């Protein structure tokens, strides 16, 4: 009974690589001519009928903290947002400095600029928030940009938007994407409602810190994931059932006046403000965020940490990381947000107020990247924009406490975990169709 | 009609009946910084495609799928009957026992091959 | 002399048999900055299109041959006109036309039944 | 690796058993651009190549046999004289200018070689 | 002062590059074929029957 | 190569291949001009006389 | 070379800086190599002996 060796073409063996992904988009931007950051008109169209297969009789790892394909969603948001801004106006010759009156949370900077003709002084004056100036004096009001120092400020380029659509990532023939959806997913671990995709959903490429917005809800009850809850400097992402909703706006009406720098390039910026002056807030409903945070805690108090947790605001100091990141309509919110976290849970005011000021030169992608500063033109009229909030980003603090349980902190200050709430159920393998078998077989010939 | 990857964990017999199944979406699939990522992950698919066509071009395989070799399988590495591995374990499991043995393998099967051709050049 | 894309709009049956006169230049693929990047995505598309096609080929019957024939039924869901119609007053353009919508079926029945094969093939010994 | 470009300077009859470990290594920012040039150039050079050996014979094989008659106008030396005392290195050197010629010859009764068995069938 | 000192960034046209417009083919890769309707008098749009590949 | 017994439908103006053609001379000509000499700082004042 | 001193940063521009020495701290001497004796007209000598075909 000897045995020959044959081979098989078309055998399903995964042992998971690295590899680059598609982008796809479900092609439904009617809006012509609109080209926003990501290139989703820069992107294949027309996957329709995402025909999802269901494997059964079969094991296997998943992992999200080990996962190597959100290290490409994090590389592709620094060098999308990178590219966006090199091909319009730099504003560099703005490091001057201004002579401003107060008018405040806004000033009336002023200061004198060279036109495109040389040797020219012309009195234009521009319109500054705190966050975007500061002094070099004892009392004098002069006033100079904030990242004037070992960088480079460059203007958003004005007819390209920020709105946040969804893409979707593909890997390339050949290479699988499997996804897990049993319910209440430890994280780490094997699963049994394995799905073989042809690619994955839609990943919602906005940035925020803090909180995480337009996420998808979970499927059975508030799950809440970690690596280990025992150390100090770990991250914890949650996510939730009921969608917390916010309707807020930000009523600052005013104009925008274009001053010339200069050789084509132009200096957009808001000018003679129209209406009684307000600052920005969001308003978040209670009984539903309270009412929230009961089902929260209702397995936070589970075999991960035992009892007598208390809520605590961010730990302070660096503002660009303590306050909660906001983006819509163009413009960058940083927002007081201490008062959703000011309660104690142990065993009269309708909706929460959360007061927020307007940052127009942001520097979030310069410290990770060193691409450049940015600065956000100012956007007309009074723009509204309401979201879902579906997760939220929970850091305990180090420390020593004999009595209690130590505090939890929300300034998770990190921009890898914005994307591992979304992406933590799914894997890439590479498919190789070869494999051997004996059976009873001569090969006549 | 299983699709793409179906009986992938399932019995080995029943594994043997949908090998094409797993061939024609392999490379066929939907087709600047998108653009790159475009072009250099689609070529990646044709050469990783060509980088296992050779070896059942050149071993006993021109283009079929299920091709006999002459290996006489030496009883070094796993001797499991024809009962065990054909009715209780999948594709994954199999690999799993004969990884590291491919090195070997694979050079043992383009082997007794030009001693074949050979045979067949000799004899007109 | 025939030529690329000779009787396209002839005969059906008077096509099928000049094949190779137009197979050859799907085939041979010897040799004998803006548009730097336009040749390099264009020359990665003479060799997806030709080996796209002989992937399907391999698998079904056709190994370096260029009409194989199969075992599957011709089942009459689909369009079943006689051998005097199809054959002798119409064309090939016209019958891709007609059987569009049964492409994809007619083609996932004929991978099934030549495993069918194989493993009768290999049974057999 | 092993025996990458390996027994060339040998007996011409000695590259019976050496075909495979050679044939089995033909594929293995403007940076990038540069790079993945040199990769879609290898896709070109072999399977440039295959497409030429699925023409004629070998469709799927490394030796295939032709019935082209091999005339003498070019050189007239025997099988002892070509598979003993030679390399295929100067084999090679002997009909570099006369291959081209050649190459065209196997196409010929080739197609009509295909049309036999369209007429037979 | 120049025309152009408006929304443009003037730039000069490079000495040593020509403007001589020498004729280019463009042409379809392999598995691509290009259809001419080299017919007397063509419409512009409807059929067209000396269709030459 | 001719054809015979052929008919086609064809179009001019919604042709991609000139929508193609419109590209690349707005790409040769723009690439043509960067990697050599600019002149921005010429938009100054020009006390010109006529000659 | 001893050149032991403190580099400064001049404010050139806007996010741009200037490394130069200003500060050389002890004292100021040229820069020598040492190539051995005894051994480099050894060298020189072997040099030589192969060029006397
Ligand atoms: C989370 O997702 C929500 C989606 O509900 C998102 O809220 C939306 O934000 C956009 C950002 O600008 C708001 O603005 C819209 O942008 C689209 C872009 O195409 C426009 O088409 C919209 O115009 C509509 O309304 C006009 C009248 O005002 C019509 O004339 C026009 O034809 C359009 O119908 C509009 O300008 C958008 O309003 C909100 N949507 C809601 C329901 O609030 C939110 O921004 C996301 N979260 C974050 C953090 O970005
Ligand atoms: C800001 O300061 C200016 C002083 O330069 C205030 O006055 C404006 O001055 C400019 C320059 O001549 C005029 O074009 C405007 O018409 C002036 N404004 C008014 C209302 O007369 C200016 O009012 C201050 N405030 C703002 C919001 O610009
Ligand atoms: C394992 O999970 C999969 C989902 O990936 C389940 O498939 C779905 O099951 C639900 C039942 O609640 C159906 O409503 C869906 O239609 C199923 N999906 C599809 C695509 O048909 C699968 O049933 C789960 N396995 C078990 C044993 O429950
Ligand atoms: C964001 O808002 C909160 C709430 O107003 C700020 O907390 C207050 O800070 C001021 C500082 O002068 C204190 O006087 C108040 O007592 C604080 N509020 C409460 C309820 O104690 C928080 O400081 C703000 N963020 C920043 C960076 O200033
Ligand atoms: C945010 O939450 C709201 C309400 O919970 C969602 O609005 C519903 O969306 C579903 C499906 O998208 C619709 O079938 C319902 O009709 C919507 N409700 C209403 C009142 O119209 C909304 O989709 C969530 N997501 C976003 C991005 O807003
Ligand atoms: C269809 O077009 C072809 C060429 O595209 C025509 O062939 C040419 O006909 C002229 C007669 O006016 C000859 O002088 C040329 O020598 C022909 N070309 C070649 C290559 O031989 C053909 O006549 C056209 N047919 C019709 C019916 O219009
Ligand atoms: C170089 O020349 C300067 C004079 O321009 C010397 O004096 C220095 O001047 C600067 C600017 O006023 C002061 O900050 C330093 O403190 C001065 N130096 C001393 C020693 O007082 C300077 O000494 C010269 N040499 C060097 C090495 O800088
Ligand atoms: C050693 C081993 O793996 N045995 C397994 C076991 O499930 C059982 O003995 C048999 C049939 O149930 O299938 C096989
Ligand atoms: C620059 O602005 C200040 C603001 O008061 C003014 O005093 C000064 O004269 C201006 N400089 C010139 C050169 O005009
Ligand atoms: C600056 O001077 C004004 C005018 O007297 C005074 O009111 C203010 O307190 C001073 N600010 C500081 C920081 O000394
Ligand atoms: C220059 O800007 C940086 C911002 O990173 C700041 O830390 C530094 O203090 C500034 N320099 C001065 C002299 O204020
Ligand atoms: C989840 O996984 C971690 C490590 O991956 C493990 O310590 C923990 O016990 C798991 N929780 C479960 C299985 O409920
Ligand atoms: C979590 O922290 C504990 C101690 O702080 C450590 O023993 C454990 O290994 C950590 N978890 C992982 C997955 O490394
Ligand atoms: C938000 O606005 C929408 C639009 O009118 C409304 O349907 C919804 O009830 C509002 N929600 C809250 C909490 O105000
Ligand atoms: C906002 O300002 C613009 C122009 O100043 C005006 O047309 C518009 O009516 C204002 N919005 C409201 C709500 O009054
Ligand atoms: C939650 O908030 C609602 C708001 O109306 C309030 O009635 C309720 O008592 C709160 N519950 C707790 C536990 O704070
Ligand atoms: C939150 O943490 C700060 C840190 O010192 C502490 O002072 C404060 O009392 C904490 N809040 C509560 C409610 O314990
Ligand atoms: C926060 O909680 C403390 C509890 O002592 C209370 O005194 C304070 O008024 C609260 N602040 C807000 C803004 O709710
Ligand atoms: C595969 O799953 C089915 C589900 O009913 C089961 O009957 C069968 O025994 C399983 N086979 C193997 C090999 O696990
Ligand atoms: C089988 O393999 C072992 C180890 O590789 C070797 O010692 C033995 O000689 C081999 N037997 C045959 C028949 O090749
Ligand atoms: C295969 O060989 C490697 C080489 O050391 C070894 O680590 C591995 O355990 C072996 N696999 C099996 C299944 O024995
Ligand atoms: C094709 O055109 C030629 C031209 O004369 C004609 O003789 C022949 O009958 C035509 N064939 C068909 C099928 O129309
Ligand atoms: C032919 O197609 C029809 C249409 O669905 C189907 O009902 C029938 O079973 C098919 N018959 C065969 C033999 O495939
Ligand atoms: C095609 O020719 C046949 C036989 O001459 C005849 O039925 C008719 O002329 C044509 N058929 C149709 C359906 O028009
Ligand atoms: C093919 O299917 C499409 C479905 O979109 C249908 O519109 C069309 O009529 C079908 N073709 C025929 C010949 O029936
Ligand atoms: C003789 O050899 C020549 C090569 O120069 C070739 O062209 C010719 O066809 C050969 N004769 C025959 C009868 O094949
Ligand atoms: C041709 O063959 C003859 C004998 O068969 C031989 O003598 C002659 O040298 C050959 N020609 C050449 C050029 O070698
Ligand atoms: C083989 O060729 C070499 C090179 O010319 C020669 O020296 C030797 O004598 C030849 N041997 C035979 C047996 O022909
Ligand atoms: C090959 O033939 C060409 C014909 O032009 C000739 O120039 C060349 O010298 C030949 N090479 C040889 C005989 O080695
Ligand atoms: C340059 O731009 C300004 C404002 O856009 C305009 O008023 C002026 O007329 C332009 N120059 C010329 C020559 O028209
Ligand atoms: C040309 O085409 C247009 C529309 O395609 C049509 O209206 C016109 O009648 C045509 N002229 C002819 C066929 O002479
Ligand atoms: C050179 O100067 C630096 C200044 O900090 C000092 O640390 C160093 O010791 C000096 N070098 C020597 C050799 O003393
Ligand atoms: C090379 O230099 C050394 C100096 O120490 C001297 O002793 C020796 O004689 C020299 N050799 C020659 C060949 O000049």
């Amino acid at each position: 009974e000897k045995l020959w060796v044959t081979v098989y073409y078309g055998v399903p063996v995964w042992k998971e690589a690295t590899t680059t992904l598609f982008c796809a988009s479900d092609a439904k931007a009617y809006d012509t001519e609109v080209h926003n950051v990501w290139a989703t008109h820069a992107c294949v169209p027309t996957d329709p009928n995402p025909q999802e297969v269901v494997l059964e009789n079969v094991t296997e790892h998943f992992n999200m903290w080990k996962n190597n394909m959100v290290e490409q969603m994090q590389e592709d948001i620094i060098s999308l947002w990178c590219q966006s801004l090199k091909p319009c106006v730099k504003l560099t010759p703005l490091c001057v400095t201004l002579n401003c009156k107060d008018v405040g949370e806004i000033k009336n900077c002023s200061f004198n600029i060279t036109t495109s003709i040389r040797d020219k002084v012309q009195k234009e004056y521009a319109l500054f928030y705190k966050l975007d100036v500061v002094p070099i004096d004892n009392n004098n009001t002069s006033y100079r940009l904030i990242s004037c120092n070992t960088s480079v400020i460059t203007q958003a380029c004005p007819k390209i938007s920020f709105e946040p659509i969804p893409i979707h990532y593909c890997a390339p023939a050949g290479f699988a994407i499997l996804k897990c959806n049993d319910k209440t997913f430890n994280g780490t671990g094997p699963c049994k409602n394995v799905s073989t995709v042809q690619c994955t959903h839609g990943i919602r490429p906005v940035v925020s810190t803090q909180l995480l917005l337009n996420g998808s809800l979970a499927e059975e009850e508030v799950v809440i994931r970690s690596d280990n809850f025992t150390n100090n400097a770990k991250t914890i992402i949650v996510q939730l059932k009921e969608s917390v909703e916010i309707n807020c706006t930000r009523p600052n009406n005013n104009t925008r006046k274009s001053i010339h720098i200069g050789p084509g390039r132009a200096f957009y910026t808001t000018g003679e403000i129209i209406g009684d002056i307000r600052q920005a807030h969001c308003n978040i409903s209670r009984a539903k965020w309270n009412d929230t945070l009961k089902q929260i805690v209702i397995k936070l108090r589970e075999q991960f940490e035992n009892k007598t947790i208390v809520f605590n605001h961010s730990s302070g100091g660096d503002p660009e990381i303590v306050m909660h990141s906001f983006n819509c309509g163009g413009e960058f919110f940083y927002c007081n947000s201490t008062q959703l976290f000011n309660s104690t849970w142990n065993n009269e005011g309708n909706t929460i107020t959360l007061p927020c000021r307007i940052k127009q030169i942001i520097n979030m992608w310069q410290e990770v990247g060193g691409c450049g500063a940015m600065y956000a033109p100012p956007i007309r009229g009074q723009i509204r924009c309401s979201s879902n909030i579906t997760g939220l980003l929970l850091t305990r603090d180090g420390g020593i406490n004999e009595n209690g349980t130590e505090i939890f902190r929300p300034g998770g200050g990190d921009m890898r975990d914005n994307w591992r709430s979304e992406l933590y159920k799914y894997k890439v393998v590479k498919i190789e169709p070869l494999g051997v078998a004996p059976t009873k077989a001569k090969r006549r010939v | 009609f299983l699709g793409f990857l179906g009986a992938a964990g399932s019995t080995m017999g029943a594994a043997s009946m949908t090998l094409t199944v797993q061939a024609r979406l392999l490379l066929s699939g939907i087709v600047t910084v998108w653009g790159i990522k475009q072009l250099q992950a689609r070529v990646l698919a044709v050469e990783r495609y060509l980088g296992d066509q050779q070896l059942l071009g050149i071993w006993g395989c021109s283009g079929k799928l299920i091709c006999t070799t002459a290996v006489p399988w030496n009883a070094s590495w796993s001797n499991k009957s024809l009962d065990r591995i054909w009715n209780n374990m999948t594709w994954m499991e199999w690999e799993r026992e004969i990884d590291n043995y491919t090195s070997e393998i694979y050079t043992l099967i383009e082997e007794s091959q030009n001693q074949q051709e050979k045979n067949e050049q000799e004899l007109l």
